[PDB]
């Protein structure tokens, strides 16, 4: 079957260089050429790189021009891609691609419309922070919290670096009305989330509510307990 | 006194890589800064020349060769390559004073059902000289017989069409080149920058 | 560089019906445009080429055409797996080019999100940062207005959205607003609100709470 597994992404600092790889295996990778595309987060897709079958010739956006550099060792089915002087827009997840071959019998000239294959993407971040664990905080449910008989609250993962973070309610047991939120990027560099959930008002005093987050990335284990606030 | 590079590089179309063409450059001045700073140009090797110092050096006369190519051919436009291009259609000397540019021109040489309008040299009986125009269009003896003008077993046509579509791969895909000669005779330079 | 402008930005059906995506481009491309799907957290992958031509295994109800400039993806009798993202392709012109893409959504009734609002806890104030969080529940659709209201005052500048994709049961969003001051301009203040728009309400919803009070 048909695949390319990808390594070698991760983190960096604005200036520093990464070398990405790509292992194709399910087919006669040395007749393909290939290609690098990216996609920001929350963003398209954006062509990136193309290097021929023969690797004789390569071709590059503008924006990377002189900055990346693609290859490929046919021999040991590899596709690369060089970065360096990164810069704080070239955070992306990249993937490898292969286009469609339509190269019709025995014609030398080789022809491709579209990418028929993808690899499953390589996170790139290029970022001034540094790893850091989470603060976690209660969303307390007070009167303010409250529509009806319906209590909401939550936790709030405040200051961490990199994505992601995992978050449960009483360890997975409570998952019904819970809602967590996409992370964002603060304007310090560091990404901030809340996990919510609703339950009946009447609930609060007997129930004990407990969220348990987990940043696998500096190996963080908080749980913290929501407890009510007079409001 | 501007020298005529919009000509060679903004031509409409571009000469056949056997029947390469050359303009010579002569009485005027030309900033080399208005070319080596584009990022448009795919490939960009000098030799025996600083391409910053050529503002500021002069030349007896300047030779401006064009011609297109496929993509995967370009490294062969370099003093002392091998293969088809370098072997029977455009060589370089082996102590060339000069620069190589080639960018990827697929949006104007392509063609959909291919543009066999280029065509390259694929059998000759001896290498080129360096700096060789070879436009014979006689047919080709590959064997002992003797062809009496019509091809037929081991009697080919020695050119051959390259078939540019867009959608060939980046590698078959058509790339205009144009190779600066500077020259330095004893005669009076006539080509300086600022 | 060629733009390939996708359009509209979201069109909101429901399962059985016909989804029209427009792909313009700002020169001919002749035949040359590929449309792909993409899901969360998964590669693209190719349904169209050709303008017209289906890929290896897509079902009939996907479709397409166009041609220089104008090309369609037509998506016949929508199932519950094509709501996601399409973006169309030109890849014969340097730079190859992407549309900036199409969320083919859930249609469901408006619906009126409920509001809560969330005070800064005590272990933050400490540390020195205060955030203030309002929580819109359940709404539909996306197009929802938070608006900051510190001692009467609209904040702009210091707050933060985040919205949750369509829920799968009843295909509602959520939304929650941080607000983030530091401890000494937290305790210049008295009363915290966020007053909350959105077409399912008749009137604007504020909820607020008195500092000091919480
Ligand atoms: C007029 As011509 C030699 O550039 O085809
Ligand atoms: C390739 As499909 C849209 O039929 O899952
Ligand atoms: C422009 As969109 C909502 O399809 O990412």
């Amino acid at each position: 079957e048909v695949r390319l597994v990808e390594s070698g992404g991760g983190l960096v600092k604005p200036g520093g260089s990464l070398r990405l790889s790509c292992v194709a295996s399910g087919f006669t990778f040395s007749s393909y050429e290939m290609h690098w595309v990216r996609q920001a987060p929350g963003k398209g897709l954006e062509w990136v790189s193309v290097i021929s079958e023969s690797g004789a010739t390569t071709h590059y956006t503008d924006s990377v021009k002189g900055r990346f550099t693609i290859s490929r060792d046919n021999a040991k089915n590899s596709l690369f891609l060089q970065m360096n002087s990164l810069r704080a827009e070239d955070t992306a997840v990249y993937y490898c691609t292969r286009p469609q071959s339509v190269t019709v019998f025995g014609v030398a000239a080789t022809s491709y419309e579209a990418f028929d294959f993808w690899g499953q993407g390589l996170r790139v971040t290029v970022s001034s922070a540094s790893t850091k664990g989470p603060s976690v905080f209660p969303l307390a449910p007070s009167s303010k919290s409250t529509s009806g008989g319906t209590a909401a609250l939550g936790c709030l993962v405040k200051d961490y670096f990199p994505e992601p973070v995992t978050v449960s309610w009483n360890s997975g047991a409570l998952t019904s009305g819970v809602h967590t939120f996409p992370a964002v990027l603060q304007s310090s560099g560091l990404y901030s989330l809340s996990s919510v959930v609703t339950v009946p008002s009447s609930s609060l005093g007997t129930q004990t509510y407990i969220c348990n987050v987990n940043h696998k990335p500096s190996n963080t284990k908080v749980d913290k307990r929501v407890e009510p606030k007079s409001c | 006194n501007l020298c005529p590079f919009g000509e060679v590089f903004n031509a409409t179309r571009f000469a056949s890589v056997y029947a390469w063409n050359r303009k010579r450059i002569s009485n005027c001045v030309a900033d080399y800064s208005v070319l080596y700073n584009s990022a448009s140009f795919s490939t960009f090797k000098c030799y025996g020349v600083s391409p910053t110092k050529l503002n500021d050096l002069c030349f007896t006369n300047v030779y401006a060769d064009s011609f297109v190519i496929r993509g995967d051919e370009v490294r062969q436009i370099a003093p002392g390559q091998t293969g088809k291009i370098a072997d029977y259609n455009y060589k370089l000397p082996d102590d060339f004073t000069g620069c190589v540019i080639a960018w990827n021109s697929n949006n104007l040489d392509s063609k959909v059902g291919g543009n066999y309008n280029y065509l390259y040299r694929l059998f000759r009986k001896s290498n080129l000289k360096p700096f060789e125009r070879d436009i014979s269009t006689e047919i080709y003896q590959a064997g002992s017989t003797p062809c009496n003008g019509v091809e037929g077993f081991n009697c080919y046509f020695p050119l051959q069409s390259y078939g540019f579509q867009p959608t060939n791969g980046v590698g078959y895909q058509p790339y205009r080149v144009v190779v600066l000669s500077f020259e330095l005779l004893h005669a009076p330079a006539t080509v300086c920058g600022p | 560089d060629i733009v390939m402008t996708q359009s509209p930005d979201t069109l909101s059906l429901s399962p059985g019906e016909t989804a029209t995506l427009s792909c313009r481009a700002s020169q001919s491309v002749s035949s040359y445009v590929a449309w792909y799907q993409q899901k969360p957290e998964q590669p693209p992958r190719l349904l169209i080429y050709g303008s017209s031509s289906r890929a290896t295994g897509m079902p009939d109800r996907f479709s397409g055409s166009g041609s220089g400039t104008d090309f369609t993806l037509t998506i016949s009798s929508l199932e519950p797996d094509d709501f996601a993202v399409y973006y169309c392709q030109q890849y014969t012109n340097w730079p190859l080019t992407f549309g900036g893409g199409t969320k083919v959504e859930i249609k469901r009734t408006v619906a009126a999100p409920s509001v809560f609002i969330f005070p800064p806890s005590d272990e933050q104030l400490k540390s020195g940062t205060a955030s203030v969080v309002c929580l819109l529940n359940n709404f539909y659709p996306r197009e929802a207005k938070v608006q900051w209201k510190v001692d009467n005052a609209l904040q702009s500048g210091n707050s933060q959205e985040s919205v949750t994709e369509q829920d799968s049961k009843d295909s509602t969003y959520s939304l929650s607003s941080t607000l983030t001051l530091s401890k000494a301009d937290y305790e210049k203040h008295k009363v915290y609100a966020c007053e909350v728009t959105h077409q399912g309400l008749s009137s604007p919803v504020t909820k607020s709470f008195n500092r000091g009070e919480c």
